[PDB]
């Protein structure tokens, strides 16, 4: 995708993680309050498949948006899913 | 300002 | 999703199992003879993704319909699939 | 497809119709209740498009599922749309 | 849809407009910065085809997301579409 | 897209045209015997809805490969299409 | 899915592997030079989930298309995956 | 035995 | 009256 | 504030 | 070389 | 002829 577009994932997950990090939400200072990943660990499910970078913007999870979620919201979200979870993102910028 | 793993 | 829409879910096995039982089939007393939902099983694949819940029920299998189908029929068809399965249903009433 | 796949198809209407007719309803005495397409209308839409045949089942329409419609109800469920309409199938066979 | 839920409709425009009207931007005093519906026109094509209702959130068209678009940008990217616009929503609540 | 990514695109027909020509096929010299945009026609569906442009490469046409497809044959299979038509996509390098 | 028809698996590795071989590429003898399933494992992901067989051409992997791939290009591709693994395919001849 | 036009 | 596991 | 047709 | 209107 | 595991 360039930067903008929407696209979707099917992750699996290793050691049960999805191999990011994620910032922000309604309550934080991070862009519009919303969720981007912040950091894709080495090795965790996230770089192996290789779509997901720093910088896209998560907008659901498993077919619920994360809008208006707070960090602590969003967070729960992304964890209270099984093994393999369905994402819709957006592109950042590198 | 606040980062979390999942 | 409200009662009656169609979803989609790419579920992870666990255990080699979808975490579900499921009653119906052309060959029972169950509504129309559809394939339902009739427990999610504890810490299962199903409970842990958190979409389908009792009740559901389910229309096709990795692509072909459960329309007609037997009760025995439907189950081969929900266990003959590998560690991931593409399951579509329509929403049940709570 | 294959019979018993299930597929689906945005429709764009012609003179306001799909360009079927169908046939079930869980009142009637057609297959399992189910609704069916009886007929593909000469020029009209369906038949353009190459997609739908006779004995197709219709599934949902616009993401509601048309289980446990009666006749009426899955009728105006399918003429109480835009001009384009999103249709869940399962193959027929010819 | 249920109130959080994502959802996509192709639309095909009545009298070249999508019968609705939108409001939000990253420059607004609406929800977030967001691009909602505000109304649904008679006998427009949203209404017609009954997927979209006012408080519907519009994330993306035609694949690019509306995020960090002004009302201007958003406005213009939902006018620079064909006859059929696919468009992905938040369910508000009614 | 970038160069190489898979898209998808519901394209309504202007005047009964997908207002693109097409050039390739398994019996030309064009690039690997596919299917590819030539021109994108002035006020025609596909600039309108600005998705497809010149050197796009069509996969599929109504969920059906036009791979081996002589020049003739996807001609007639894009041809052969009712009022929208769901095309399938390769991103070409602008 | 009928020869010629397009289809998508969300396949999840067994032992680390996709469970298929595969054959052809643009510097090959194979048809057209396209990417095809020589076989399928005995007790691997694609036999187990039993969409994908011997014949079958991959267009693309992940959102990416294999066109113009080399073998070995296609091969890693393939390779340089995660654990579930989304596959957009044309349906073979048996 | 009901046939319908859509 | 068939309950199954799958 | 602003509302616009589309 | 064939170029064709759709 | 050439055929890679995957």
């Amino acid at each position: 995708p360039k930067p903008g577009d929407i696209f979707e994932v099917e992750l699996a997950k290793n050691d049960n993680s999805l191999g990011i990090s994620v910032t922000g939400g309604v309550n934080t200072s991070v862009r519009h309050g919303g969720i981007y990943v912040k950091a894709v660990i080495p090795q965790g499910a996230a770089e192996s498949d290789g779509r997901i970078h720093k910088g896209d913007r998560v907008l659901a999870v498993n077919g619920v948006s994360l809008e208006g979620a707070t960090h602590k919201q969003a967070v729960e979200t992304l964890r209270n899913t099984g093994q393999v979870v369905h994402l819709l993102l957006e592109k950042g910028q590198s | 300002e606040q980062v979390s793993a999942v």
